[PDB]
């Protein structure tokens, strides 16, 4: 099977800037008739993919002119002139030369802006979960940029990794930031034997890791 | 032109899953119909295409013997017999029309969810996220409301009828041992929380669970 190589994996560009993404084929995908058949797909979060470029030398009927495609016999490049709020999504390559047909690797594309300071917030369990018999410690990290950030859990100064749930969302629209949730679930009996629980965050915009700790017996 | 698919399907591992593809607005049995597999994590992998007129089928070298297509000429519907299914194939499936060497892929489907697991449909468990007893009162304060142990997706965790909608963050679903755990948070001024009554509400339509819960300081 002829594999696709899309470069780069993620290309954050600002509104109005020209962005170019390359899509190389592992073998020659030029057909003997004299035409190369490749498809470009644009998928939005929660919706089915759309069409923008088929038969690269041509344009799709219904897409505006801000998109363009070019390339040599093997190397292909998709170019966008002015990135709009609608152009958010994921790109995909599709070769149509040999049997069978295959997709690409998927190119992540969003917008880019200045750096942001992360907002860290820790939440101990409540009395209801203690009545139930558990201990859920939550650690939110909202409104940070870029995605280069690490979260660590410390129990009485010891690194803890079992029971860590790390989740993140996409880039929001109104503020263009990132969010990350770190959940730690333990038993109530273990909650009464340890003393200090700590959520620590390391981000580029902070020389020192943001520390949020709390003690059981205070 | 219009495409219809089957609803969500759950089943124990090892059995078969039958999904249907309905097509209208064109000559249904004149050109290829191909299906696409999208894992909820990343990437797009295809599964195969069929020609509803003749018994011409092909498969990708990686998914050989995993699915077997079937076409119907009398009724405009395509089926797929699924082989022994494992927990590594739980993903979303799309259907689309395709015609090689010419204009192709101008429409899609809507999406079909296949959730294969061994758990049982359990009602959610709502718990508040109250801050610690000793905490420094800043200009603003963050909130939290958690839901653990529910199946299947989705669930809607909101604040008081949309009163607190600015600065909310809903994370994707991530498993811990066998079920889900999702939290909601929002930032409110610290001069309002000791005064205004706030209650996090949780709605689970698959189990008809409408549960509100008030968060009170310590």
């Amino acid at each position: 099977d002829v594999l696709m190589t899309q470069t780069p994996l993620s290309l954050p560009v600002s509104l109005g800037d020209q962005a170019s993404i390359s899509c190389r084929s592992s073998q020659s995908i030029v057909h003997s008739n004299g035409n190369t058949y490749l498809e470009w797909y644009l998928q939005k979060p929660g919706q089915s993919p759309k069409l923008l470029i088929y038969k690269v030398s041509n344009r799709f009927s219904g897409v505006p002119d801000r998109f363009s495609g070019s390339g040599s016999g093997t190397d292909f490049t998709l170019k966008i002139s002015r990135v709009e709020a609608e152009d958010l999504g994921v790109y995909y390559c599709f070769q149509g030369s040999h049997v069978p047909w295959t997709f690409g690797g998927g190119t992540k594309l969003e917008i880019k802006r200045a750096d942001a300071a992360p907002t860290v917030s820790i939440f101990p369990p409540s009395s209801e979960q203690l009545t139930s018999g558990g201990a859920s410690v939550v650690c939110f990290l909202n409104n940070f940029y870029p995605k280069d950030i690490n979260v660590k859990w410390k129990i009485d100064g010891s690194e803890r990794q079992n029971g860590v749930l790390n989740s993140w969302t996409d880039q929001d629209s109104k503020d263009s930031t990132y969010s990350m949730s770190s959940t730690l679930t333990l038993t109530k009996d273990e909650y009464e034997r340890h003393n200090s629980y700590t959520c620590e965050a390391t981000h580029k915009t902070s020389t020192s890791p943001i520390v949020k700790s709390f003690n059981r017996n205070e | 032109v219009q495409l219809q698919q089957s609803g969500a399907e759950v089943m124990k591992p090892g059995a078969s899953v039958k999904i249907s593809c309905k097509g209208t607005g064109y000559t249904f049995s004149s050109y290829w119909i191909e299906w696409v597999k999208q894992r909820p994590g990343h990437g797009l992998e295809r599964i195969g295409e069929i020609l509803p007129g003749s018994g011409s089928t092909n498969y990708n070298e990686k998914f050989r013997g995993k699915a077997t297509f079937t076409a119907d000429k009398s009724s405009k519907t395509a089926y797929m017999q699924l082989s022994s299914l494992t927990s590594e194939d739980s993903a979303v499936y799309y259907c689309a029309r395709y015609l090689p060497y010419y204009y192709a892929m101008d429409y899609w489907g809507q999406g079909t969810s296949v959730t294969v697991s061994s758990a049982k449909t359990t009602p959610p468990s709502v718990y508040p996220l109250a801050p610690g007893s000793a905490a420094q009162t800043n200009s603003m304060v963050t909130l939290g409301c958690l839901v653990k142990g529910y199946f299947p997706e989705p669930v809607t965790v909101t604040w008081n009828s949309g009163s607190l909608s600015s600065g909310v963050h809903t994370f994707p679903a991530v498993l811990q041992s066998d079920l889900y755990t999702l939290s909601s948070s929002v930032t409110v001024p610290s001069s309002t929380w000791p005064s205004e009554t706030v209650t996090c509400n949780v709605a689970h339509p698959a189990s008809s669970t409408k549960v509100d819960k008030k968060i009170v300081p310590r």
